């Protein structure tokens, strides 16, 4: 309790993010380890760079590998989802950065690549502005970053992602998908498809489509 | 083709041509090409639908009004998608009046849809998604929608209790139906299962949990062994294990009723890993044991029997836990509770041999605990504890 609290020091500076990788890397792994970690911050989830530090932790310290990877998954997962499921301006434009360093360490450590980047097919279309592309790289472990990039199949899945639709996530989902050019081809043919959905939009699906079509040009 | 009709129905529509166009999917005649291009077309006609709200109102085809209200019904005998857009126009209110009778009418046909709701589930269980987090994500929705309704509540009726027994219901009618024999063998059943359950419990414990959980138990005890376990085993998450946790002892408070099935529920299945964790994690804490007293004393039994010397550990453990000093500086009075009850289980079962080697241990824990609770307030309390030690080893 009392550490969840405490993340806010008056005096951060580079001693405070010292000593935050060091509670982050004290759990390390013990017991409840990742377990009771996200508990607490879940809780609070006013501190991801908590989470990014049990992250890594566990990244460099552990045990119950790809049960990690899940572990970690499902915390990066439930992140994402709820913090990009709105919107932010202050606090939570750095909640989401945080969440990217999570990402990071998460992404790097497990090489999860399944869970990982079903997040990052997540996490990658969520991107935004910049600082959203530099933790997006820094997450992404350079090596599966341009496993992604090359990725066709993981696009189609997104491609019928944004299809269903929700809000602004599939907006950029579609914008970093073009950022991420390749060869369309394929994608052409179903974007094809995605701007007469896109087309007939009547509510914001409508700007949704604007965008899209930006990406489309 | 499908396109065409959809767009040429949703513009203009004459009362044969709207009948021939809803008789569409009656027809199908399309395999599952039809099947997906119309889950789309009727994604759209949901929001078609919305706008067929207003031309239900607009005196059209009074004789067999319902049949397109039934055309929605026509819908709600296809996918949990348009079960989603169900959820999603749920979500969109607008329909006032028609929204009250289409909701209320959602309402008990998706009673049967629930059914149809977890077959649908089911029907995920016999089929996989790899970018499926969402499904989940729909899928939690789905299972939030019964408080999710209370959420929208407005006018709000049927309740969440019943949204108790819905599940109840469901959920076995999925296991029996998985049951078939084993005419589902695939882990998806499970799957969904074990997702719905973490759902359940997150979203809420006591009542729900425990009356769902006592019909199942019941049912499930006196006819299931393979299966049985399989359910079981196949539960999950972190939050759905503290969830279990939570279950566990809601089960527990479940009573005697839960001893002996839960004695078959661990006989259903302990598999290690996880179950070892929280059994541990519960063994920590905490709030609450008249019910684990008996719980406890169940729950340890059944454990320790699945799998010997689980027990043995613990009881090590615990050992441990009957020091204080900071631990005496510390605590509330909770932890003395609990530590009555270790001794009292402790008591009743191991092997002999155990006596021996532990009463090293006890005696090293006798004597610094003596000191310690010798201090204590409640000194007879300690001393109750040394007593039963003394007993335990003469």
């Amino acid at each position: 309790x009392x550490x969840x609290x405490x993340x806010x020091x008056x005096x951060x500076x580079x001693x405070x993010x010292x000593x935050x990788x060091x509670x982050x890397x004290x759990x390390x792994x013990x017991x409840x380890x990742x377990x009771x970690x996200x508990x607490x911050x879940x809780x609070x989830x006013x501190x991801x760079x908590x989470x990014x530090x049990x992250x890594x932790x566990x990244x460099x310290x552990x045990x119950x590998x790809x049960x990690g990877x899940x572990x970690x998954x499902x915390x990066x997962x439930x992140x994402x989802x709820x913090x990009x499921x709105x919107x932010x301006x202050x606090x939570x434009x750095x909640x989401x950065x945080x969440x990217x360093x999570x990402x990071x360490x998460x992404x790097x450590x497990x090489x999860x690549x399944x869970x990982x980047x079903x997040x990052x097919x997540x996490x990658x279309x969520x991107x935004x502005x910049x600082x959203x592309x530099g933790x997006x790289x820094x997450x992404x472990x350079x090596x599966x970053x341009x496993x992604x990039x090359x990725x066709x199949x993981x696009x189609x899945x997104x491609x019928x992602x944004x299809x269903x639709x929700x809000x602004x996530x599939x907006x950029x989902x579609x914008x970093x998908x073009x950022x991420x050019x390749x060869x369309x081809x394929x994608x052409x043919x179903x974007x094809x498809x995605x701007x007469x959905x896109x087309x007939x939009x009547x509510x914001x699906x409508x700007x949704x489509x604007x965008x899209x079509x930006x990406x489309x040009x | 083709a499908v396109r065409e009709a959809i767009h040429a129905l949703s513009s203009s529509e004459d009362g044969g041509h709207i009948f021939c166009t809803l008789e569409s999917l009656k027809r199908y005649x399309x395999x599952x090409x039809x099947x997906x291009x119309x889950s789309p077309v009727l994604r759209c006609l949901a929001s078609r639908l919305s706008p067929a709200w207003l031309e239900l109102x607009x005196x059209x085809x009074x004789x067999x009004p319902a049949d397109q209200a039934f055309l929605v019904l026509m819908e709600t005998i296809e996918g949990a998608a348009g079960p989603s857009f169900r959820l999603m126009k749920m979500a969109r209110l607008l329909a006032r009046f028609l929204r009250e009778g289409r909701l209320a009418v959602l309402m008990e046909a998706q009673c049967r849809q629930q059914t149809q709701p977890g077959f649908i589930l089911l029907r995920e269980t016999l089929l996989g998604x790899x970018x499926x987090x969402x499904x989940x994500x729909x899928x939690x929705x789905x299972x939030x929608x019964x408080g999710n309704r209370l959420q929208q509540e407005n006018l709000a009726e049927f309740f969440p209790q019943n949204y108790f027994r819905l599940l109840g219901e469901e959920v076995v009618r999925v296991l029996q139906a998985v049951v078939d024999s084993l005419q589902g063998g695939l882990d998806s059943s499970v799957s969904f299962v074990s997702q719905v359950l973490g759902k359940a419990c997150v979203h809420g414990r006591q009542q729900e949990i425990l009356g769902v959980l006592v019909p199942r138990l019941a049912a499930l005890t006196q006819g299931s062994y393979l299966h049985q376990r399989v359910c079981w085993r196949l539960v999950e998450q972190v939050p759905d294990r503290a969830m279990e946790a939570v279950l566990t002892g809601l089960v527990e408070a479940a009573l005697g009723p839960e001893v002996l099935s839960r004695l078959l529920g661990n006989l259903v299945v302990k598999n290690k890993k996880a179950q070892f964790v929280m059994t541990q994690k519960l063994l920590f804490l905490q709030s609450r044991l008249t019910t684990p007293m008996l719980q406890s004393l169940l729950g340890h039994l059944a454990m320790d029997s699945q799998r010997r010397p689980l027990l043995l550990q613990v009881l090590k453990e615990l050992l441990e836990t009957w020091g204080s000093s900071s631990a005496i500086r510390h605590t509330p009075l909770p932890q003395q509770r609990h530590v009555s009850k270790a001794v009292l289980i402790c008591l009743a079962q191991l092997g002999e041999p155990e006596l021996r080697d532990s009463r090293d241990e006890l005696l090293a824990s006798m004597m610094a605990g003596v000191k310690c609770r010798l201090d204590s307030s409640l000194p007879p309390v300690r001393r109750l504890g040394m007593i039963v030690a003394e007993v335990v080893s003469a």
